């Protein structure tokens, strides 16, 4: 009852299909690369962790706080006109 | 002593595809879902759909691609009833004629026992091609003394039994039989038998399958039936018993080289080989049986090479190590329906 | 053929060629995954998109600055000095 | 060594030797998909981002030495005046 794996022509395309449980998996050897048009797509996908630690250095930087530098410097200008 | 596999499960071999039919350009492909197989790819193939096997792999050598299916040179293959995948189970370790033997030379030829193979002999799967082989139902443990597969030699139990659990060994031996290998040699110059006596039963129900398991009768009377041999053969069978000086090589080498290279011997094939001197169902003695068989409408050849093997055996039977050399003959050729 | 989708071998490497205007797509099932050697698709993707939205609320807050806090804190202590 | 392409389970692993890759190459117009998403979108949605937050980092390099403390010495005066 498991779903055969199927490589199939389809509108001209070639498609690779598993079924509902099933994966699809690439695998190198500890040497080699998975590439699209000579770009190492494992170092992209290492930016991604990269990408996801300067935003937490951002959000805590003067831009991020769930109060903003802008509003409360809002409030005093408020506060001290009133 | 080598014995290679001569069957494969590559993709580009019509024989492994159902009733003969490869796939065709543009068409469709089925691996049956529940056999498991490695399937080597060599060339490249136009796909309109390909269904793969649950547990399997395509290994694609140099040369191997699978393209989309477009329609100029594919109208032929159409939608014309997939291409299925024969039955990658169906190859048997006990079968005579799946193994092709590293000796073979013209004039001589081997019992069917012992053309599948034996204790003492190397076995090789061509690593060109991918393969599946079964062991057997019963079919005490196979033991040779190596097997090459996947470009490694295993020599070990210990090494093989690692391989044979390992999924690539799984995609390629199936079968309750056991498998083992031991480093031994025979260095007897007499020989050594092959030791498939007691697997003849499942070697003979391999060979004749295709032919319900029964024998096909002899086209002569009072027919022969040597040892190791599965069905009845017309000939000459001639049993030596062998001095301590016998050497079993260099004495079929003499069959060969001196007798059959005689015009009045043309066209007759010889098996040289040491057989148990009984078919006796426990532990029976050793003799050297020389079985001629002579192909074509003649004489008896057979009968005549027999007699010139015991008139060689009472001129030079001591310097060749042979101590008794007896004989038996099958009847008269039956030409019509046995 | 050789200009269509094709899935060919080169000195060892696999290689997978779409050709002009023409895809190669590799489909799971609703529970199935797509794994990059060690890495999960899904889980980049939504990493990715997490990324974009919080990049898109950091972009909005930095424009929204004023390009005037330095001169804003000793407008305000001039006013503290007033007091 | 060789390339193979291989199932377990239904299951599809494409898998390459030791120092072997696995090569994505496109034309003019083709597409690498993947559970139906671009893969070369998502390798220029990790670039995009990547340069977003270089610009933000910029942009928070000439702000206050830090505001943070600059905090409580509104307050403490906020407090001063009550």
């Amino acid at each position: 009852n498991l779903q055969q794996p199927r490589m199939a022509t389809e509108r001209g395309n070639l498609v690779f299909l598993t079924g509902s449980a099933q994966n699809i998996e690439f695998r190198t050897g500890s040497l080699g690369k998975i590439k699209l048009n000579d770009e190492d797509l494992s170092e992209c996908l290492h930016q991604i962790q990269k990408n996801k630690e300067d935003i937490i250095e951002l959000k805590g930087s003067a831009i991020g706080l769930p109060q903003n530098i802008s509003s409360q410097i809002y409030q005093l200008n408020s506060k001290l006109v009133d | 002593v080598s014995k290679l596999w001569v069957p494969n499960t590559d993709f580009d071999v019509a024989a492994n595809w159902s009733q003969n039919r490869t796939p065709c350009a543009g068409g469709a492909v089925e691996f049956p879902a529940d056999k498991m197989v490695s399937v080597l790819v060599q060339e490249g193939h136009a796909v309109s759909d390909m269904l793969l096997p649950l547990d399997g792999e395509l290994v694609l050598a140099s040369g191997a691609g699978f393209g989309v299916s477009d329609v100029g040179s594919h109208l032929d293959c159409g939608a014309g009833e997939p291409a299925v995948f024969r039955d990658s189970d169906r190859f048997s370790w006990h079968d005579p004629h799946l193994w092709r033997s590293g000796d073979e030379a013209p004039g001589l030829f081997f019992v069917d026992a012992e053309r599948v193979p034996c204790r003492h002999d190397d076995v090789f799967f061509p690593p060109s091609a991918s393969f599946r082989v079964g062991l057997g139902p019963g079919a005490s443990p196979v033991r040779v003394r190596s097997i090459s597969a996947l470009g490694r030699t295993f020599t070990r139990d210990e090494d093989l039994a690692v391989f044979l659990a390992s999924r690539a060994g799984r995609l390629r031996f199936h079968g309750p039989g056991a498998l083992s290998v031991g480093p031994e040699d025979c260095a007897d110059p007499s020989g050594c038998v092959c030791g498939n006596a007691e697997a003849q039963p499942w070697i003979c129900a391999a060979l004749l399958q295709p032919l319900g398991g029964r024998c096909p009768q002899a086209a002569c009377h009072s027919a022969l039936r040597p040892q190791g041999q599965c069905c009845d053969l017309c000939g000459a069978v001639v049993l030596l018993t062998h001095g301590p000086a016998f050497d079993l090589e260099r004495y079929r080498a003499r069959i060969l080289d001196t007798f059959l290279g005689l015009p009045q011997y043309h066209g007759l094939q010889v098996a040289v080989s040491k057989v148990p001197r009984s078919s006796r169902l426990r532990e029976a003695d050793t003799e050297i049986q020389v079985v001629l068989v002579e192909n074509g409408p003649e004489t008896g050849g057979a009968g005549r090479l027999a007699r010139a093997l015991l008139a060689d055996v009472a001129e030079n039977g001591e310097a060749l190590g042979v101590l008794e050399a007896t004989m038996r003959e099958s009847g008269a050729h039956v030409w019509g329906s046995s």
